[PDB]
């Protein structure tokens, strides 16, 4: 992928209304939530021991920002997003140990955030278009393991 | 396994999807053909483009499949038994499709739901559908 | 993908050793054996009632040995496996409908096969090679699905 | 599930391996590492240079844990209970990760057992070491 000029618009257009800081705290919150053995990368966040202990983690949402951050700068580059994410695969690589995994699992947890937030507005053509952007995005931050 | 508050959280969810289960089918059904296009494969005979009958019935019947789940779900093995069956020898679909089927599953829940799809329920329903998806592969080999 | 110049040095070599017939017969009955629900595309084939039914099958073998010669010509073309299957992608996409997921799993199988007839000839870093190499035509058998 | 024959075709295997189990389970860890880099993200703490000890320690205790399987095949969730305990709430591995370790547990098989590596028994191994991993997963959620 590949996305078409219609997409493009249409991932941008949503883009704008997002929040980045609010949402990237509520995807890497579920993230930890729904696939409890990725809390396995954030022991030094301190109490992760119920749902919300960990949606409401100081330092859950901290991390989500500065994620989502780098996330939303990528957009501005969906036709280049494995040059844009080179230096951050080197580093989930050699200095985190960050299984690529778990990338394509905050994608799914990202999208299934934006539903909840925008709900009918979310309309499966746009779906479809963020599943292109998740999946290039996914696939960027692993392609430099080795 | 799923927890009693997994039970809980889904049956309270399905519950107030209601009326709602054969139209939230199709939609996820919908979601899972545009963002997966190699899901289609398994569908040749099908017209998939918006406002498809053959998919909104079909919408219909997963739905249905699944709000009997909700209601044996300390019993889906056997439940689901003439199901499963007739996944493993005539549908044969590859398991993976089961994630990206269950996955718009909970896109369409969310979109649907704001105050019900909490962390919570959205883990607990992750879970549900990756039990009934284990049972309907259960008998591939 | 992208293999070093030693890696493709070393699958070249380990391939003018291969035996097509044998290898791609074993490789696509051991699919239809080990992965049974793959035989959903292969009814026209006939008696696939039993491993030595499926193994001796005239048409899995000549069919197994066509799939591998396409195989063998990408080899070829390892800097660009996406161009030179780009026919056979459209082709599995709008006329066979068959799964991606697929070519993965024959990927796994055909390695298998490899290893059961080099043995120790068959290295960690020459099955390394060769997952590069599969993974590789895997996706470019998949790239032009829509 | 593990059919009967399954089993038979599993013990035939397993005991035609033997004392060379570690051997195997070490190298199937080898070449796990080559062909999929990205599973050396669970093991930064390991040395991973060339015939490390280390890995070749790690392999005899994921051979002992296999052959163990092999020794309870009808009951293994029971048998595996403690290791999936600490799968679950402390090596936390991503659930795909074993899919690629049993693959090359195959390989490694297939390259040493050229006689008994038949489609059948390609077949039970396939679905044994599959079925050790959804026990090592089960308590994930
Ligand atoms: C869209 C996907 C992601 C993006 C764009 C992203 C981006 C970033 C950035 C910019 C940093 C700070 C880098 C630095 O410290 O120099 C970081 C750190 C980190 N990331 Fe990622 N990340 C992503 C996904 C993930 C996931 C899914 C996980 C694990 C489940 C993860 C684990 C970590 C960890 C553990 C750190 C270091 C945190 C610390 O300082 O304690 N990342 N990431
Ligand atoms: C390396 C992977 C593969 C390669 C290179 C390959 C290549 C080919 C080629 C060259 C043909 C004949 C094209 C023609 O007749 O014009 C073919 C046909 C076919 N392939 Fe593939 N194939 C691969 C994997 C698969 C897999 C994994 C499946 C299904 C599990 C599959 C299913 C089929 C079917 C059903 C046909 C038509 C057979 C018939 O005529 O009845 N292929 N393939
Ligand atoms: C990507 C493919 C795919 C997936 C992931 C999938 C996942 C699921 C799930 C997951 C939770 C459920 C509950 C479910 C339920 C059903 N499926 Ni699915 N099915 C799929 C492809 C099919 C196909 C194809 C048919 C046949 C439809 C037809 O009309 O020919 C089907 C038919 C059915 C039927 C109708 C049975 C009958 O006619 O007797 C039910 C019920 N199903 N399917
Ligand atoms: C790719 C990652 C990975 C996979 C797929 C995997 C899959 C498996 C399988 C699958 C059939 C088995 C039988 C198995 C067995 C074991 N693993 Ni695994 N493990 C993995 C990464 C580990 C790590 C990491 C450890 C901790 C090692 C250490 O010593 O720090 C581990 C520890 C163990 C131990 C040691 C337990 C103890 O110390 O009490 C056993 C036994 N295992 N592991």
């Amino acid at each position: 992928v590949h996305l078409t000029p219609e997409e493009k618009s249409a991932v941008t257009a949503l883009w704008g209304k997002v929040n980045v800081d609010e949402v990237g705290g509520e995807a890497l919150g579920r993230l930890l939530v729904v696939y409890p053995w990725t809390q396995r990368f954030f022991e030094s966040f301190g109490d992760l021991s119920t749902p919300d202990a960990v949606m409401g983690n100081p330092k859950v949402k901290a991390h989500g920002k500065k994620v989502l951050g780098a996330f939303s700068d990528g957009l501005a580059h969906l036709d280049n997003l494995k040059g844009t994410f080179a230096t951050l695969s080197e580093l989930h690589c050699d200095k985190l140990h960050v299984d690529p995994e778990n990338f394509r699992l905050l994608g799914n947890v990202l999208v299934c955030v934006l539903a909840h937030h925008f709900g009918k507005e979310f309309t499966p053509p746009v779906q479809a278009a963020y599943q292109k952007v998740v999946a290039g995005v996914a696939n960027a931050l692993a392609h430099k393991y080795h | 396994v799923l927890s009693p508050a997994d039970k809980t959280n889904v049956k309270a969810a399905w519950g107030k999807v209601g009326a709602h289960a054969g139209e939230y089918g199709a939609e996820a059904l919908e979601r899972m053909f545009l963002s997966f296009p190699t899901t289609k494969t398994y569908f040749p005979h099908f017209d998939l483009s918006h406002g498809s009958a053959q998919v909104k019935g079909h919408g219909k019947k997963v739905a249905d499949a699944l709000t009997n789940a909700v209601a044996h779900v300390d019993d889906m093995p056997n439940a689901l038994s003439a199901l499963s069956d007739l996944h493993a020898h005539k549908l044969r679909v590859d398991p993976v499709n089961f994630k990206l089927l269950s996955h718009c599953l909970l896109v369409t829940l969310a979109a649907h739901l704001p105050a019900e799809f909490t962390p919570a329920v959205h883990a607990s329903l992750d879970k549900f559908l990756a039990s009934v998806s284990t049972v309907l592969t259960s008998k591939y080999r």
